[PDB]
């Protein structure tokens, strides 16, 4: 006799994400070695940290530049890779595969200005449950926020935390969202002296604990 | 001070507001005796030297994504030169240095990268054009960016008159800010050089 | 690997699975994973808690 | 923290600057062998197809981040809808080769055809951008493919990336955003 | 219970180079002995190698005949499995199986001059990258090349080094290529005394580092 | 090198002569067991049909190979199209025995059948070539087949030469060239 | 063996499978392989490098 089998109803049919692998038919081929060869990447988050890139602003700059008026709010946005500001960012470009993260998002401010250009800013977390984001330091001194000043380091760094309920959020937006789910970050001007028309960049990175999760190809093709 | 010394062959080039080297994908060079070459590649280190090249004028006017790039190889009428005419192969690395020297009370910021398979980009992509080797200047820090390559590319030895692996692109992050005591605008040299240089496949003469 | 999860070994010899990779001399040659790890992480300065 | 933002060296700082604690997270769904693991869509297609993943389209998951690197090694599976027999033939054959049964040749068999193939190409790697002045005696070499496939009528080709390898990333853009804040879509939610 | 098993869609085709055996039906034969049988080969290159065939010339003649006038180019031809002159060896023949190769090809000069006809020849490998290969000895001699002379020994044997950017070739010739992608071989007569009307017979062979990949199926039937 | 060409004796200089490396090479593709190893259409058919391997084509990859040797050996395997069932016979059955199902006889079940079979000649091995003056009481001989198969109808017939070995090599010719320098064709390249 | 890699032992015995080979006495009978290793390789003569 031979082995009995039950050819099972439900399965077999192929699954474009399916962890199998197809028979093969043209057999003993020797690659050329490409032993060595550099820039290589493993996980997208590897670069994602080491490669910050640049936030939207304005008019389409990577910039923000001192206010010469009385306002103090130099730029605000909303804490979700989906935001304008963020749209051309390489993280945001990386996010839009996968439908849900956590961890920290690291921003750059770099100081453009002049020697003789000095100013001072501030950047705040605005945690969800407010309506509307303070236009003002005094108000939002209240949240988790950090000082710098202008000096001989160009470069200040500031991690937005992850603060929800619940433990991953989603990186789309939906429709229905009225206020932005995870929060916004404002940067403040305290002050400057004779830094008018200067510029400050700013740009993104991943954080030592950011990790996104479920691939998805959501683009339209 | 921040006084970096660079020597390539019996060519130096001293900066006293360096921030450092950058080295792009790799800090070797991968193996330059393969297969392709039976064993009749040679190296021509009296090539490994700086040349120079005019890049641009900074000035007031050119916005955020202003872009100047160079190829490489570009027209060389040194050894280097003469190599590319005699070698049906070659390969060598870069080791740039770029300046734009104004002085401390002017403002703005360049972005200095080194682009592999060089390609036209959409406005919307240099925003992430930090993802290649770059460096910066600003002029409230420093004078000179300085990033130094490998040699890559799908074979493992070029015809650089049909293939340019590197190019070298500068790009106007923040316009330039001027004021009374400034510099009225600021001119970007290039000095490069070749490194590891390896030819192979000895072409006939002209006659 | 990645996004493969057969329990059971593969029924055809590796030679005809896969092509053969070679070598002139995989290995930990991950510049961005080096770089990534060579980030500053401290803070600059003195501190004051 | 401040730094040198000009020397372009990285800066990681973590939340423990203001009072946080860092997290553990675990990456494996960026894992670049494991990302571009999964079958993709080739939208154009003729009874002679030559295999190039730059068929591949540009925002699909696989050819954004396919595109998303300058060089790239791979061994590939495909899945062929199509009438009449199949016939591949490696990188570098004459096109008339197709027309030969000694040639790996798949006996149509429904509903259609699975299979593991080989980088053929003669290179170390493959480009997805060639900066070639000629190239010759957005145009790629001839030489940048995986071969060809020939049938009565192709109807549908899916392509898998195999043991990818990636290497020089470059540019990943996502939507553009038009409205003020975010880019806001539907998203599924029980009715 | 019996074992359930998925019947996989995609697989089970036939294919004309599948690794399986099919399943046997007449069983038990045992073969005449053939212990021993001469001239066996268990790889073409093996015999590529052993036994070197004639390049095609001219009229199709297996030699190079020297010129009585003040011409010293005596043969070129491109270094490619699909060139003319190497259309009738079997090397050639061989190659025409096989999509990309590497390695090294042997060239044989064999002088068949009387005892009283002498002279000096050269043979040189002109690389790719100029625009026609020089009919000039003096121009040629800045490649890699031989020169060698009549006497006791009628053979004089060199090696075509493999000299490309990528580490295999095609075999075949695309028609849109114009020059020869792989370079040309020119073989040059230096001087001869009396050797007028006299040949130099040239075969070809594989050398020890000669590969050929990925078997192919291409003549029309 | 210069040798005493006369002697026919073998020389397989190196580059090395004037400063190169000798590579590695790798010739699995050119192994004999190897590349004869894969199926071949046989164009002639019949109802009634003698498996005999010199009906392959002359041009194709292993008739033209199996052509460059004067002796062989192998096994079988055929793949056979059929309606009805098929019946084989060894070498040496009267044509009359195929009528008979007791002879190995495989029952129609679609598509096709896949049969292994034993080389079965009364030769130590056999040739594509047999000078014979007569061999009676560019003929072969009668006894130089694999044997016979009959159905209703035979519309494909595949081969495949198992365990093959081949001796005495000669003459393996490729397309004669008209064109001034190089054979030239159409080889693949992405669209 | 020759273009076969199924990993897994075959399911019929070898004298069903194949014929079986007999002797009267494979081995290193390969007179082509003899022959390319025999090839000279060196150079005949004085060398000046």
């Amino acid at each position: 006799g031979i082995f009995p089998v039950a050819c099972a109803d439900g399965y077999g049919g192929l699954v474009t994400t399916d962890p199998k692998t197809a028979d093969p038919v043209y057999g003993k081929v020797y690659n050329p070695p490409k032993t060595n060869y550099p820039g290589r990447f493993t996980n997208l988050l590897d670069v994602a940290e080491a490669c910050p890139t640049f936030l939207r602003f304005d008019d389409g700059k990577p910039y923000v530049v001192t206010r010469a008026d009385d306002t103090r709010l130099l730029a605000k946005f909303d804490v979700s890779l989906a935001a304008k500001h963020m749209s051309n960012t390489y993280l945001s470009g990386i996010a839009q595969y996968y439908t849900q993260y956590s961890g920290t998002i690291n921003l750059h401010f770099m100081f453009t200005g002049s020697t003789d250009s000095k100013a001072r800013y501030m950047v705040a977390y605005i945690p969800p449950g407010v309506e509307t984001p303070p236009d003002t330091p005094e108000e939002a001194a209240h949240c988790i926020h950090a000082e710098w000043d202008t000096g001989l380091n160009s470069k200040f760094t500031f991690s937005i935390p992850y603060v929800s309920a619940a433990d991953y959020a989603y990186t789309a937006s939906d429709t229905a969202e009225t206020t932005n789910v995870q929060g916004w970050v404002c940067v403040y001007q305290i002050t400057h002296g004779k830094a008018e028309n200067d510029t400050l960049l700013v740009s993104a990175s991943a954080g030592k604990d950011f990790e996104l999760r479920l691939p998805i190809d959501p683009r339209t093709q | 001070d921040r006084l970096l010394t660079t020597r390539n062959g019996h060519t130096t080039s001293t900066t006293q507001s360096s921030v450092g080297v950058t080295y792009g994908y790799s800090t070797e060079e991968d193996h330059v005796a393969g297969p392709n070459t039976s064993g009749l590649e040679t190296r021509v280190v009296q090539a490994e030297r700086f040349f120079k090249k005019f890049l641009f004028d900074w000035t007031t006017d050119k916005p955020f994504g202003y872009l100047t790039k160079l190829e490489l190889p570009t027209d060389h009428h040194g050894v280097f030169g003469h190599l590319v005419d005699s070698y049906a192969y070659m390969r060598n690395g870069w080791d740039v240095e770029v300046s734009a020297v104004g002085n401390q009370f002017n403002g703005g910021c360049l972005l200095v990268a080194m682009v592999p398979e060089w390609k036209a980009f959409d406005t919307r992509e240099k925003y992430q054009l930090t993802l290649f080797p770059h460096q910066f200047i600003s002029p409230r820090t420093n004078m000179t960016a300085h990033i130094t390559v490998p040699y890559l590319g799908v074979n493992r030895y070029d015809q650089y008159k049909k293939h340019k692996p590197w190019t070298l692109v500068v790009m106007v992050l923040s316009p330039l800010t001027v004021s009374n005591t400034a510099a009225p605008q600021i001119k970007v040299y290039a000095n490069i050089a070749p490194t590891y240089v390896h030819v192979a496949g000895e072409l006939p003469s002209k006659e | 690997s990645g996004n493969t999860g057969s329990i059971i070994n593969n029924y055809y010899m590796q030679q005809y699975q896969n092509s053969m990779s070679t070598q002139l001399g995989t290995q930990n040659n991950d510049w961005f994973s080096k770089l990534a790890s060579s980030a500053f992480t401290g803070l600059f300065g003195a501190l004051l808690a | 923290t401040t730094t040198t933002g000009e020397s372009a060296d990285p800066v990681t700082t973590t939340v423990e600057n203001y009072g946080g604690d860092t997290q553990v997270q675990r990456r494996h769904h960026t894992d670049v062998g494991f990302i571009m693991d999964r079958f993709v869509k080739i939208n154009s297609l003729s009874p002679t197809h030559v295999i190039d993943l730059m068929q591949t389209h540009k925002h699909g998951i696989v050819g954004a981040l396919l595109r998303a690197a300058t060089y790239y090694f791979s061994d590939l599976e495909i899945v062929v809808r199509h009438d009449g027999n199949l016939t591949w033939v490696p990188n570098g054959a004459p096109e008339a080769a197709l027309s030969n049964t000694s040639n790996p040749t798949a006996y149509n068999k429904a509903p259609f055809t699975r299979l593991a193939l080989p980088y053929t190409a003669p290179h170390r790697v493959l480009a997805t951008v060639y900066d070639g002045t000629n190239k010759y005696s957005t145009q790629l070499p001839a030489s940048f493919n995986y071969g060809a496939i020939q049938a009565q009528a192709i109807h549908e080709l899916l392509v898998r990336m195999k043991r990818a390898e990636l290497y020089c990333p470059r540019p990943l853009l996502a939507i553009k955003v038009t409205s003020q804040d975010r880019y806001k879509q539907k998203i599924i939610a029980p009715a």
